[PDB]
Parts: C-alpha cells; structure tokens; sequence
C-alpha cells in the first residue's frame, strides 16, 4: 500500500532532495504542492490543495536540511518532516550511533510514526544514506535496529552510497563503512549500492562533465532510483510492492546487494540524434562502463536478473533482444536457478530534469542483477580497512566516544564471513 | 560552528595582531566599522571569528594576555589597534621573566583567572562554541608558561571542545635567553597532553626562508612575522569562508591524527615576501618551503591536508595533487589509505592572484623535537641555569620528567616508519 | 537463444513476464539492548570523569609549588634575620667585656698606687 | 619597573658621583635638575630618576659614608642641586680601614637610618625592581657596612635582586695594608645576599688609563670616569628600553648559571683620548686581556655565558659577520654544556662622554660581559695575600678588638677555598 | 677628626714650644692673632690642632704640665709665648726630682687631677675627639713619671680614643742623672701597655746627627731640639693639611702595627740644620739619618709610612719608592704584603723647597731597648741608686717586674725575623 522515505546524512539528504524533485516532475506536481490511489503510493493528499511527500529528512548539522527549507520545494514538505541536530556527527560511526545519536533518535522515530499513522496499510521504508561518513553510517545503523523493532515484518530497502577515493570527505571512511554495514545488514531486506566512483565515471564518459559536482552525480542517482521506485509509484507488473523486491533479487537473506545499470545516458546537445533501439539499450545493460558499482560480472556469476524497462516498448522486441544478448555475449548463470529475466515494462516515458544534463528519452531500461561479483566492492573496502586497523590507525577516536576495540574486530569478522558467503555461491 | 581566540605573550600577541589584520582585510573590516568591499561571500563565515556588537561594527572574538603592559599598547597604538573590545585585554603588571615557571606557577597563576573570566564570557556567549585557538612563544615564559597553563585550565572547563594552537618552537639564532630549551621542553610536554592540534612554526625555518631564499638581510621580528600571519590565513580559510566541506576543526583533528599523542603539524606556504598550479604544488611540498625546520624527506607523511586559493580550474589541481603522490609515492605511509585530501577556495589573499597552503602530519617533525631535546639534555647536564626554576618552587625531577616524556614522543614518530 | 516465456501481470499502464531461457539444472532481531548504548555512555563518562579528576591532580600541584616557594622563602628571611642579631648580640657582648677586662686590668694598677702612696705614710 | 642606587664608601661614592654625572649628560639633564629634553609627568629614563615637584629630576639614589669629607663634596660642587639633602647620609666618625668596625661597631648605629631613607625612595615606586650597590672591596665601610646592608636589604626586600659593583683593590692605588682581610671578609657574608656582581679591578683600569689614555700617573677621578662609562653601558639596557637585556632578572637570567658564580668579566670597547673604528675591530677588541676589566686571562680558563652589549650606530648585519670571524681566527673556549652564547644587545643611543673629559666622542662602542672561569685568578691573587698575613695573625687583633671572632676569619677564607674549588670545578 | 695635646715635663715642654711655633708658622698664626699668609689650604685642617675662641684668634689645643714654675715662664717669656690659653697651664710648685717615682706616685699624682681637669674640658669641647698626643722625656721624672701616669689616667677616662706620644729615650752622653735608665725602663713598661703608637726619638741619635754630620760642635739642648720639632712637623702633616688620604691617626695605628705590643716607630728626616727626590729618598732611608739610635740594617722593617713635601711630580716619587723596595728588597718582611705606603703634600716646611719624612716600625728598634736594659741590669745589679725609689714607697720587685716586661719586648722583635 503506502511507502515512507527516510534520508539520513548530508549525502542521504541531497540524493533525496534531488530524487524527490524528480518524482515531482514525473508526477506533474508544482513545487507549491498542488497538481492540476496510483501515485498515492509515495505522497499523502494533505489539506485541500497540497501533495506532501511521505518523507523524513535527518541530519546532525543544520546546513543541508536548511538548504531544503530555503529554495523552492521549501513549500513541498512539511516543516516537521525535516529533522536537524545542531552538532555534527564528525565523520565517525561511534559518534553518530552512540554519542550524538542517542539524543535525536527518539524524536526522529516519533515523527516517522506520525507519517505511519495516516497510512491504511503502510508497506516499508526506503532508507537513503552515505556508506562512509559520520551520521550516514552511525545514525542510520541505530535507526534500522529500532525500526526493526517498532515495525515487525515491514521491509526495509536501503540505497547506500559506497565511498570513492576521488569524491570523498574522510580518511576514516572505510572504518565507518565496514562498521555500519555490519550492524546494518541483518535489519535490512534488499540493499542498492551506489558506487560514487562509478557515477562519477558515467558523468565523465557519457555526460562530458569535466569535473562533476555532487549535484551533478545526484541527478543521475535520481534517475536510477526513480527507475527502481517506478514500479510502485505508477503501478504496473513486477516489483508492484516492496516484498516482490526481495522475491526477485535476494535468494539468500544475506546476499542483499544487487547491481544496477541505467540504460541510455546521453547529454542534451545530443538531445536530437536518432533515438536508441530497444535492442541496443538492452545490450547496454551488459557493460561494466554503464554499471553502477565499479566491478565486472563477466568473471563472477549471476543468481537472479531483472530487466526493468520504462517507456514506449512492446515486448515482442524485448524478447528478440534478450534472445541475441545470449547468443553473442556472456551468459554466466549459477548452477541452481532458471536463467532469470523477469521483465517489467512501464509505459510511462522517462522525463528528466529540465535544465539538467541529460536529454529526454523514448525508451530506457534498468537491469537489476544479483551477481556474485558485486563482492569486488566488498573487499576493495576491506583492504583499506584491514590495512589501517592493522596499526589501530584511527581506532582511538572511536574508543574515544565510547566504543569497543572488539567491535571493530567482530564487524570485520562479518565481512570476512560475507566475502566467503558470496564467493561460496560459485557454480 | 564558532571559535574563540586566545593570544597570549609578546611573541604570541605580535603574531595575532598581524593575523587579525590580514584576515580582517579578507573579510573587509575598517579599524572598527563593519563592511567595505565589493565582495559578498566574506560575511557568511565572519560568524566564526567575530562576535558582533550593536550598530554596525564587528569586533573579533579575541583574548589578549600578557604579564606586562608594553606589548599591548603596541597593538592599541598601531595596526588595527582600535578594533579589540576594551576589557578583552588582560594586563600583567608583574614581571614575565622569560622563565616558564614564573608564567606557569607564581607570577602567572596569579592572573589566570581574570583571563579565564573573560574566556568564560566569550565562550558562554558563543551560540555553539567549536573550540579555542591560541598563539604564543614556546621559549620565553609569559606565552609558553601561562599559555600551557591557560589551556590546562581551558580543558577541564571545556573538555568537550577542541584545542588548537600555533606555538612557535624556538632556535639558537634569532633568540636571546640562553634558557629557551628549558622553557620550550616544559611546554612541549604540556602541549602533548592537552592540545588536539598544534601547528609547529619554527623560527629557525622562518628565519631561513628569509635569508636562504628572499634577499632579506637583517630580518626583523617584523618580516618573519609576515610569514606566520600568511600561514595562519591560509591555514584557517576553510573554517572561515566558503561552503566546500565546512571544516569542523574537529573534523580536521579526527581526520588528521591517527594517534592521540602525535598532533603536530608542519605548515608550509605557496608564494612569499613583502605562480601557476604545478609551480605552486611542488613549491608547497618543497622542504626548503615548510614552516617547521625539518626536511619532509627523512620521515614520511602520516596525513596531509592542503588548501588552494584563487579562481582557477581544479580539474588541474586534482591532476597535480595526484601527481606528487607518485613523484613521491614512497613518502606517504601505505597503511592509511587516501591520506591526502585537498580543497579549493576561489578568493585570493591580501595581494596575489594565486596561493596555496600545506598542512602536514609528518614524522619529519621528530627532527625538530630531537634537536631541542639535544641542547636541553646538553644543558640539564651538570644542571645549568636550572636554579632560576628550582628557586621559584619547581621540582628537580619535573625537568627530567618532561625530558623523559618528550624523549618518548621522539621515539614514537620513529616507531611509525613501519610496514 | 530461442525463448518460451511465461507471463505474470498485465496492468493498467504496464506489462510483466519472466523469460526462463535454459532449464535451472541442478539439485530474530528483538530489543532489550539499548542497554548497550548506555553501557557505552558509562565509558564516555569514566574516561572523561577521570581526565577531569586528573586535572584535579595537575592543579593542587600548583597549590604545592606556589606554596613551597613561599614556604622556602620566609625560610630564608626568618633564618637570616637571627643569623644577624644573635651574631651581633654576641658581638656587643664580646667587645664590652673586653673593654671591661681592660678597665679591670687598669683599676688594678690603680688600686696599686693607692697602697704604696699611703705606704709613704710608713718610713722614718 | 624602577631602580634604586646605593653608594657606600669613599670609593663607592665617588664612582657614583661620576657616573650619575654621566647619566645626566646622557639624558640631557642640567645639573639644576630640570630637562627641557622631552620633559616628564608625575616613562623611559624614569627607570633611574623620580620626577620630583614641577621642574626637577632627582636620582633614585642614596649615598652613605661614615666620614663626611666625601659626601660633603657632593653637596659642595654643582649637582649640589641635583640630589635631595636627605639622600646623602654621613656618619661623623670613620670606619678606619676595617670590616669589623664598619659591620659591628661604628656601623651598628647608622644602619637604621640608611635602611629607612632607602624605603622612603622605594615608597614612591609602583613596582621597584632592585638595588645597585656600589662599594669598595677592601677598605673600611665599603667592606663592613656594605655587608651589613645587604644582609638587611635581603630581609626587608624578599625577591628584589641586588647587583653589586665591587672595586677589587690594587697594590699601586690603595689605602690600606689590611685590605685583603676586608675583601675576603665581606665577599663571604656578602656573596649569598647578592644576585650578580660586577668586579672592577682598580689595577686593570689604571692600566687602561696608561696604555690607552696616555695619563702618566692617573687620578682617582681619572679612573672613576672610566668606570662611569662601563657601568653606564651596563645600566644602559634599562634606561631607554633597548632591543635586548630589558629587565633585571632577564638581564642576568642570562649571566649567572649557578647560585654562587656571580662574577662576570667586563671589557669596554673603544677607549681613545681626545687630542672611526669598525664594528668588526671593536668586537675583536673585547677579546684582549689588555682591554679587560679584571686583570686576568680567559684564553686559559673556559667560558660559560657571553654577552655582546653594543652601543651606537650599528646594524646587526655586521655584528653577525663580525662574531663569525672572531670564531675562525681566535680562541673559541666554551664549556661542555652550554650552547655557545652571544646574546646580542644593541642600543641605538650613540655614546656621549664627559665634555672636558679624557676620552673622545665615539660612533660605536661595544661591552662584552662574560662569565669565564678564569675570573677566579682574582679570587686567589687575593687569597694568597690573605693566607700569608693571617698565617701570623698579622693584623687580626684589630678585629677581635672591635669585637669580632678569631673563627670568622677562618670560616670566611674557608668559603673562598670552597668558591675557588667551585669555580675551577666547572672545567670540561 | 680633631686632637688634643699634652706637653708635660721640661724636655717635653721645650719640644712642644718649638713644635707649636713651626706648625704655627705653616698655617700662619701671629703670637695670638689668626691668619696672615697668601696661602689658603692651611685653615682646612687647623681644626685639628687649634680650638678657636671669639673675635679672630686661634689658640692651640694645648695642656702644659710641669712640677716647677721654671720651664713654663720660659715659654711664656720667649717664642710664641703669648699664644697658649692662660689656665691651660698646670703648675707644679713642688719638686720634680728627676725621679720617676715622685712623678708617678707622690709629688706627681699630687697634681694629676688639675691636669685631667683641663684635658677633660678640651676633650669634652672637641666636636669629635680623635685622641691625644703627648711629648716628654723618658729619663727624668716630671715628664716620664707623671706622663706615664697621665696616660694611664687618660686611658680609662678615654679607652675609646687613640694614644700617641713622642717620648725621648735618653743616653749616657748629653744627660745628667746617673739614674735615667731606671726612669726610662719604668716608663718603657708603662708605654708598651697604654699607648697605641710611640715615636722613639733617641737623644743618642739626635746628638749624633749634629756632630757626626753637621759639624755642630757643642750641641745645645737648642740645636738638637731643632730636629725633633722638624721631625714632628713632618710626621704630623697628613693629619693637618691636604685631603690626600685624611689620616685618622687611628687609620695610622691599625695600619702600622701588626702586633699590639710593638707600636714603636723610629722616625727620620730629609734635609737638616739651622734635595732632589732620589737624593731625598735614600737620605730618608739612611741609617745614619734615623731619629732613633739603631741601624735599620740588623732588623727588618715591619711596615713603613713615608711623606714627601713640596710641589714636585710624584710620578717620580713612585718610581723611587718602588726602587728602594728592590735595592733593599731583602729588608721588608715578605709576610705583610704591600707594607710601604707613601703620600705627598705640596706645601713646604719653614724654609726648604723640598722635604721628606720617614715613619718606621722596624725591629731595628730592639737595638735601642736592649741598650738601655743593659745599663739598667748593669745598675739594678748590686741594687744601686734604688734607695731613692725604695724610700718613696715603691717596691723592690717592681723594678725587676719592669725589667722582665721590657726584656720580653726585646725578645718579641727578635721573634719577628721569621719566614
Ligand atoms: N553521491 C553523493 N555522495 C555524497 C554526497 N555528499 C557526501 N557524499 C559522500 O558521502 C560520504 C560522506 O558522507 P556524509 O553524508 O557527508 O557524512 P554525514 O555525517 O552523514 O553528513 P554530515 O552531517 O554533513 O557530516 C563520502 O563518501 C562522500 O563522497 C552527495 O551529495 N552525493
Ligand atoms: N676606583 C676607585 N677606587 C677607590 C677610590 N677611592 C678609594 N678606592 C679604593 O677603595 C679601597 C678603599 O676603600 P674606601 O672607600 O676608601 O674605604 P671606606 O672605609 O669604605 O671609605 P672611608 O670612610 O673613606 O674610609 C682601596 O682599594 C682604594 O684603592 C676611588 O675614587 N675610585
Ligand atoms: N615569529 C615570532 N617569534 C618571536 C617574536 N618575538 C619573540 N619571538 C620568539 O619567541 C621567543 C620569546 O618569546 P617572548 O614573547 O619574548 O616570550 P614572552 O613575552 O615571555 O611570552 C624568542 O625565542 C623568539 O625567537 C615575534 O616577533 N615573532
Ligand atoms: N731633645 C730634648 N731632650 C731633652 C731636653 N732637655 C732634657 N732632655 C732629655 O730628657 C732627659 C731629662 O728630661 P727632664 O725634662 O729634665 O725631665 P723632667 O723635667 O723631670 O720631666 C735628659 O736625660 C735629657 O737627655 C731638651 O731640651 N730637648
Ligand atoms: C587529509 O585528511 C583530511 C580529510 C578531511 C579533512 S576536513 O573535512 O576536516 N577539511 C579539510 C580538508 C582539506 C583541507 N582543509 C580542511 N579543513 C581545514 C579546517 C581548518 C583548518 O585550520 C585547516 C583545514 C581534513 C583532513
Ligand atoms: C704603611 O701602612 C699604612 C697605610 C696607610 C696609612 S694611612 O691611611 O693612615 N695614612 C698615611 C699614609 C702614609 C703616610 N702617612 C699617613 N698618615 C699619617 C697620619 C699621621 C701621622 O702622624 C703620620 C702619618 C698608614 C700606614
Ligand atoms: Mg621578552
């Protein structure tokens, strides 16, 4: 039925801010809230005029939440849905989870419930957050534990922002990542990683943006997320509701992390070429360059696959298109599982943000896959970690806010487990 | 989110009076009056360094401590003299002695309170106080002695908030008191325990930057102050301007220091006196161009933050930063991953189209400490001038007890050249 | 490679359908513990509430040092006070009696002229 | 802050009289107290004078002697107007060339009055610093009363440094045979109540006046003028406020490394007779036994702290390149455990000399204060005299006479023995 | 700072009357009247020897004691007769006897008081009295007998102030009383105990200087008095003129005498009768030119003060003084260091362009004592003329008791020719 968004952490928030924006344009809601069931999946019809999102925004500094109740959209949300916490998280899990987090959690968890309160059958939670970085790791963690308590079945879908050398804040990033991901993993249902690097790569090859902004990268994530939620905002076949999300991607409660791949990304300026063919964009979904977590699944296997199309498309091609992706390409399916390709078409042609960077398309595809090679990210992370912790590099700051030396051991010890879990699915 | 400033002791106060009028120019402040400039950014982060009073006006959050009138009336009758709040000055009257013990125990603690008493009223006024920063000499007493005390009284009141200092570690050329090793060593100990970051400005470097590379013949305490003031501007920028990161001074600490004891940064500057990007990068990573007297050669970099100034495309700043982590790939510890971060602010300093500044947690720093502790143990030897402290009620072994403590900090920076 | 495709769901504005392509071919989170996130706060206290009681120390040392300066200063003054007039009230006592033992050495060859002067009052 | 002078003893006094004179000409004060030079109100030269009444400029000084004669000369010839009638104390009967007398017998009486008058002066001082005690080493009240003073000053004034300027007695220009006794007698009581002590060998000064000044057989008031200068160059630091040496602890924090070893070695720069010299040359003059100021030789003994005190027209740019070459073509000689010194103090004030004096006006003069271990040459050259009289109780009885003790003579020499050992025991 | 003068006994009075008028001339005093002279110095130190009365006038601080009228009317009817204050004269009436005992016990003590009664006035008039000096014969009674007593009464009244005497030790040629040895010895004893300095003027020398070197045939008590008067002038000068030292007479004593008992000076003079610097120096240090009969050969100098008169450059006086401590280097005890001091006064005596005078603590003096005690024990032998004293109430053994005491002082000077 319904569907609450939570966005925690400066990244979490901006990603949100810029995909809510895209929900709006897609649903022809003017910033004031008024538009002149269905899309009710995400918004509540409040008062008589308005259209408020079912969303909460949390951050432990004002700064970023302040920018939202500044520039239009200022009108969209409700003053109470945006929570802000005066003192920072300061780039560590410890602080967010235990010290500066302990305080604000009771208020956030309350406000969420205020939103749950006007929902005759609320479905789940879409938690957006930064992987490394202060409150994104720490407070998100504390959230999911608690949400897991106040909300029994009720799925949780996380959209993590896997941190990248080139566009990063913090040195201690690896620690927080491996820290959270550990607490966080058994309270979540399916989890969409987003490699910042990956996205910054796309913006350099495909979008031509010399040195891309956050709000550059963000618009792009916007799109992919909008393409994944599409299913339940409009309503149409396959991933019609949140449970179907795990049913189709996660055959093993632990292995959450599917691999996303947006279809045609091209810069307005190109906005008038000849359009791209149902065939070609499918055959784009298979390409490390068009990926979304820098890895390579030609070497690792696949264990469930999902072509999520948007636009003007009759299946009779999608078929003959899949068909030939098989015959001149990398099949690669695991041991004990049909060969997937659950295929969702939504007729809703993709709109993009008006003065944006991309052009308006006729047809876009989305490809969600549960590959076993997504665990490339899982070590590329660890190795950093391993090699700091091997000298208690920054450890002390954590013991400082009052954590335990042993938590650090026993969190990594879970990634060790996972990494084994994963590659042990090979076939 | 909002920081106070203590500026104690002649060397320290002289440093700060330059500091204050350079940063005051960046923002645009008259002697008292508020704004006069075609720039706009300025006053977004003026919050951070300027508690503001009624009418226009801007007045810096500034505490000035000294144990003698002298150096204060020197500010009030000079540069931006008119600007600091009247009873934000803390007079000494007494002697200062160029003797740590005086400054830390008797003639100093003496005062302390009337100082704390002012810091209390700026800090409990500050809407969300980040932390304090302090500037001062390390040899010579009013600054190093009371100062180290000040902070030991600041922590305790405010454990809480973070603790920043530019302390000027002193040398046997451009100095005066045969005693300075003693003073400094005593403080070095104190700092190591009670600060969260300390910028090590070497006067030995400072002087060398003037005469080895500047045609500067008979260097004042003037030209040479000029460097510190410039380095402090460059260092602070991200606290007090843009909206790039937003730099918590806390954020800075937690990211810059792996190990609690080793919060010692050598700074370094771009152009100098009283520029291209490439020529700016290896000028800021040149040894002959650091603010401390070491050579970031013997000793690798733990972590380094760096900050560039002036509208120029950073698509090149990346391309060059990333270069010196290969043209020097060896000299950055492999056990901390991406341990160089850089930021860019596009509003130049007093003069100059293009600048850049370097913050450096290098174990090259061991070089400095070692060299003071080596004219210290060379003096505490047959127990030299010590009777000046003995007599003021200090302990015979308290000296060896700091030696020992510092001597550690040497052999910990040594300890971190590992694998 | 040449399909056969099942088909779940025809919709308002959508269509789904799997396409199995080559046969498959093979064979407790509950609550209690926020009593964790206070036992972490009972460290951030024990760690602070000690590097507090540790400045309690490195304070009442000031006490000690400011006070052993005065303790040892009046020690000097009120030792060097009586280092004087007890080595000067042994001095005025010294001469005065050495003056007198010159007058008693001189009254004695004066009570001697008196005993031979009235000894002239003995000769006939 | 402030700074009181005390001059006890015929020497003490005349030395004073003739450097106060020099202070005056250096500060443009007409004998008639008034200065049309900058003015005052009641800083800068305030260190040494109090701005009394509305016109005048009185020294912060007391002059004590146990005979009139010498103090009477002061309230006789102009300067008569300078001091205040109270600041000059005189005692009717003499000291008679013996410590015993000065300290115990004829001193006992006047000390209360002097110590009072001093306080009167200290009373108008918002932060008085120290005392500059000028006195004769041998000689009656200079040894004995000076001693008694310092003990008492040490009691009525806690911290408050004391700086003594002694006149180490010389065969050729001397009064008394019993000189050695007094010298070693005082110096013993005197040494643990003083902070740093400038010795002045009369011989040395008389020597300078013969080589450099060309005066066939020099007067007291000949020597005195020369002392004046040196003292004036030492006090200089804190009379205008000049770059280095800026207060009384800090000035000496520099010199004395050990509670005992007070005695630095002075060496005035260019001394030449009326009827320019290079920054380099005068520096290299400060190192020469002939230009010295206590007849010894520190090429043989070591150095433990050194202080170049320049006066006049000089940019350090040379002072540096000058020191530099003093190290490459000469006698380095620095002790085991102490940087290699050369705290360098420049005062821009060009040196003025006494008008119809003997010396000429200079462009630049240097001063060099050094704590050498060889200054203990004087310490024995004295003892040996002493030793060899006392070895027969030579004049002893005169002291036991005014009421001293045989044992004090033992236990005072027993302290120079100690000192002499202290000193030479600082060798590498 | 101010001294009194006792002048007792014929030989004494006669010495003094000459003394007074030579020194009276130096200053310039009429018979009574004050000043008449183009010199100016003079009256700075006239204080010392001249208590002054109303009007002009100057009158010497003088007490004149005798045991017969005779020698007093000799002054009052002669030279500067008019000058001494009327009841400053103490008449005897009685016999004098030329017998120590009379003068010290009976006929002398008899008077004593009326003398003391005058010294008391002058002394308690003196603003700061230095001490007394006394002139007198040693053999013959009125001067030696009462005189020794006088001083033994002066001390005790005045232990306090110092005690000076020119006593004329007598000889077997130019004398009269077979007895003098007796008288002298008895006094010698007395002096040794009760004076601080005694100038030993030998008549034996005095007579010798006239006939051995002058061609003076039948020497009066006159010519021969002349020497003493001249010698006393020379000796006193520094007490009564310049502003060189200032000479405390106390200062003199403490400096001149190592050992309390040995206060015996032989004096000596420059030119003589009724001069170059060199020829002045070895003439003053010539034996044949001493005021006492010894030879400053057998016996070294303990300490020596010397004094030169008349404007001439002392750059030469040093050069020569310093010479005779090498040309005679042997004969100054090495155990007292710089034991010759000399001073210069630039205002000549009566007549004479250039003079000089010698004060001498020599153990050569032993020679003198020894020679009297040798005609004494040669007489006390079979107890000769003793019955003159026995009978006046004196003791048999008091004589041997003085012998013994003197005989010591001999063997103490001997004792000091040491190492
Ligand atoms: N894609 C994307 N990543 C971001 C953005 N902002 C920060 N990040 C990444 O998120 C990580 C830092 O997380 P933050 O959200 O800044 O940390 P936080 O504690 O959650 O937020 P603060 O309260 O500002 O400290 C780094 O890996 C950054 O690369 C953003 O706007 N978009
Ligand atoms: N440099 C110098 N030394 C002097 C002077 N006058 C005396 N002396 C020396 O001082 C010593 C004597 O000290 P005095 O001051 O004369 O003795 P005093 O008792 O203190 O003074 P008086 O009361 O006059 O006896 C000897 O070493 C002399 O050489 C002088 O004017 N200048
Ligand atoms: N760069 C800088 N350093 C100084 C300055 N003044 C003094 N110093 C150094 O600091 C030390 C003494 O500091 P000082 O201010 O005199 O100490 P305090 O006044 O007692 O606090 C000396 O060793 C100098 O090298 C200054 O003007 N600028
Ligand atoms: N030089 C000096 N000595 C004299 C004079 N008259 C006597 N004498 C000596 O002094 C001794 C006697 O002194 P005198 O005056 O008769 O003793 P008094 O009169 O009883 O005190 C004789 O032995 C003489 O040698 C005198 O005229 N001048
Ligand atoms: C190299 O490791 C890091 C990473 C991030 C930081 S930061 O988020 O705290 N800000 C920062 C990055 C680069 C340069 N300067 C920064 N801030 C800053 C703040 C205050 C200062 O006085 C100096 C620099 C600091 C050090
Ligand atoms: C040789 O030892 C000394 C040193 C100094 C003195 S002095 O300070 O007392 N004056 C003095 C020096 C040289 C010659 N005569 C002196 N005074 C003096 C005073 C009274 C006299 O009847 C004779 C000499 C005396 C003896
Ligand atoms: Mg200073």
């Amino acid at each position: 039925r319904e569907c609450i968004s939570i966005h925690v952490g400066q990244a979490g928030v901006q990603i949100g801010n810029a995909c809510w924006e895209l929900y709006c344009l897609e649903h022809g809601i003017q910033p004031d809230g008024q538009m002149p069931d269905s899309f009710n999946t995400f918004f509540s019809e409040t008062g008589a005029g308005k259209h408020v999102p079912r969303a909460v925004f949390v951050d432990l500094e004002p700064t970023v939440i302040d920018e939202v109740r500044t520039g239009t959209y200022r009108q969209l949300f409700h003053p109470e849905q945006l929570i802000t916490g005066k003192e920072d998280a300061a780039n560590n899990y410890a602080r967010g989870h235990y010290t500066i987090g302990k305080e604000i959690i009771d208020l956030v968890l309350d406000r969420i419930r205020k939103l749950a309160d006007q929902c005759t059958g609320l479905q789940g939670f879409l938690v957006f957050h930064s992987f490394g970085g202060g409150t994104g790791s720490g407070f998100t963690s504390l959230l999911m534990e608690r949400l897991s308590v106040d909300y029994g079945k009720k799925s949780k879908l996380e959209f993590s922002i896997y941190p990248a050398p080139q566009v990063s804040t913090a040195v201690v990033e690896p620690y927080n990542s491996i820290l959270t991901t550990h607490t966080t993993l058994e309270h979540s249902d399916c989890a969409f990683m987003v490699d910042n690097e990956a996205i910054y790569d796309i913006c350099r090859r495909n979008l031509d943006i010399e040195r891309p902004t956050y709000t550059n990268l963000n618009r792009l994530i916007g799109q992919i997320v909008s393409s994944i939620t599409a299913s339940l905002r409009f309503d149409g076949a396959l991933n019609v509701d949140l449970t179907e999300f795990q049913t189709n991607l996660v055959p093993y409660p632990r292995i959450h992390f599917p691999l996303a791949t947006y279809a045609p990304v091209i810069s307005a300026e190109k906005a008038y070429h000849e359009q791209l063919s149902v065939a070609e964009i499918t055959n784009a979904c298979f390409e490390p360059a068009n990926q979304m977590v820098k890895c390579d699944p030609r070497h690792g296997k696949y264990m469930a696959c999902c072509l999520l199309y948007r636009g003007d498309v009759v299946p009779k091609d999608v078929n003959a298109a899949i068909a030939t992706i098989k015959t001149k390409r990398t099949i690669q399916f695991v041991d004990w599982c049909p060969t997937g390709f659950k295929v969702g078409i939504n007729y809703q042609p993709p709109t993009v943000v008006p003065g944006g960077d991309l052009a308006k398309v006729q047809r876009a595809v989305c490809m969600l896959s549960n590959t076993t090679a997504i665990a490339e990210a899982w070590a590329r992370l660890d190795h950093k970690f391993d090699l700091m912790y091997a000298k208690r590099a920054f450890v002390h700051w954590y013991v400082g806010e009052g954590m335990e030396e042993g938590e650090f051991s026993e969190a990594r010890e879970d990634m060790a487990a996972l990494e084994k879990d994963y590659e042990e699915v090979g076939v | 989110r909002e920081i106070v400033h203590i500026q104690a002791g002649q060397c320290g106060n002289q440093i700060g009076a330059k500091f204050w009028e350079v940063i005051s120019d960046e923002h645009g402040i008259d002697p008292t009056g508020s704004y006069h400039g075609d720039s706009d950014l300025q006053l977004e982060r003026i919050n951070v360094y300027y508690n503001e009073a009624t009418g226009n006006k801007y007045v810096p959050r500034a505490i000035l401590v000294d144990l003698e009138p002298g150096t204060m009336d020197s500010v009030r009758s000079g540069p931006f003299g008119q600007i600091f709040r009247p009873d934000n000055f803390v007079f000494g009257q007494s002697g200062a002695g160029n003797n740590w013990a005086k400054g830390h125990y008797t003639e100093g603690a003496e005062l302390v309170d009337s100082v704390l008493d002012v810091v209390r009223k700026e800090s409990e006024s500050c809407d969300c106080l980040q932390g304090f920063q302090l500037t001062h000499s390390l040899g010579g007493g009013t600054g190093s002695g009371m100062g180290t005390l000040l902070i030991s009284k600041i922590r305790e009141e405010y454990p809480d908030r973070i603790m920043n200092t530019f302390s000027v570690m002193p040398s046997p050329k451009v100095s005066d008191t045969v005693v300075e090793p003693y003073n400094a060593t005593l403080s070095v100990h104190q700092l190591v325990e009670n600060t969260d970051e300390t910028y090590s400005i070497d006067n030995e470097a400072l002087y060398d930057i003037c005469f080895r590379t500047l045609k500067l013949t008979t260097p004042t305490y003037g030209d040479l102050n000029h460097l510190v003031s410039a380095t402090m501007s460059g260092v602070t920028t991200c606290l007090r301007f843009p909206g790039q990161l937003n730099a918590d001074l806390r954020k800075l600490a937690v990211n810059m220091v792996p190990f609690p004891r080793l919060h010692f940064f050598m700074p370094g500057f771009a152009p100098l006196t009283s520029l291209t990007v490439p020529e700016l990068t290896q000028q800021m990573f040149d040894s002959k161009n650091m603010m401390a007297a070491c050579d970031p050669r013997h000793g690798r970099y733990l972590t380094v933050a760096a900050v560039f100034r002036g509208r120029m495309s950073m698509k090149e700043v990346d391309e060059q930063m990333l270069n010196v982590q290969n043209k020097n790939s060896s000299y950055f510890v492999e056990w901390i991953p991406n341990n160089v971060k850089t930021a860019v602010c596009d509003i130049p300093p007093r003069g100059l189209k293009m600048s850049a500044t370097f913050i450096g947690n290098s174990t090259a720093i061991q070089e400095l400490f070692k060299r003071i502790s080596e004219q210290f143990t060379a003096m505490f030897r047959r127990k030299a001038f010590l009777h000046w402290y003995t007599g003021e009620g200090m302990d015979e072994m308290e000296f060896t007890e700091a030696e020992s403590n510092m001597n550690d900090l040497v052999s910990e920076y040594q300890q971190y050249q590992d694998a | 490679a040449d399909m056969e495709v099942i088909e779940l769901n025809k919709c308002t504005s959508g269509q789904s359908f799997e396409v199995i392509l080559k046969p498959p071919s093979f064979d407790p989170s509950l609550e209690e513990i926020q009593k964790k996130l206070e036992a972490a706060e009972e460290r951030r206290k024990y760690q602070e509430a000690e590097l507090l009681k540790h400045l309690a120390e490195k304070r009442e040392h000031e006490r000690e040092v400011i006070q052993k300066a005065i303790e040892e200063n009046n020690n000097f003054i009120k030792m060097a006070k009586e280092k004087l007039a007890q080595k000067m009230e042994s001095n005025k006592e010294n001469r005065e009696a050495h003056l007198a033992a010159m007058l008693e050495r001189l009254q004695e060859k004066d009570k001697h002229a008196e005993e031979v002067r009235k000894n002239k009052e003995l000769k006939e």
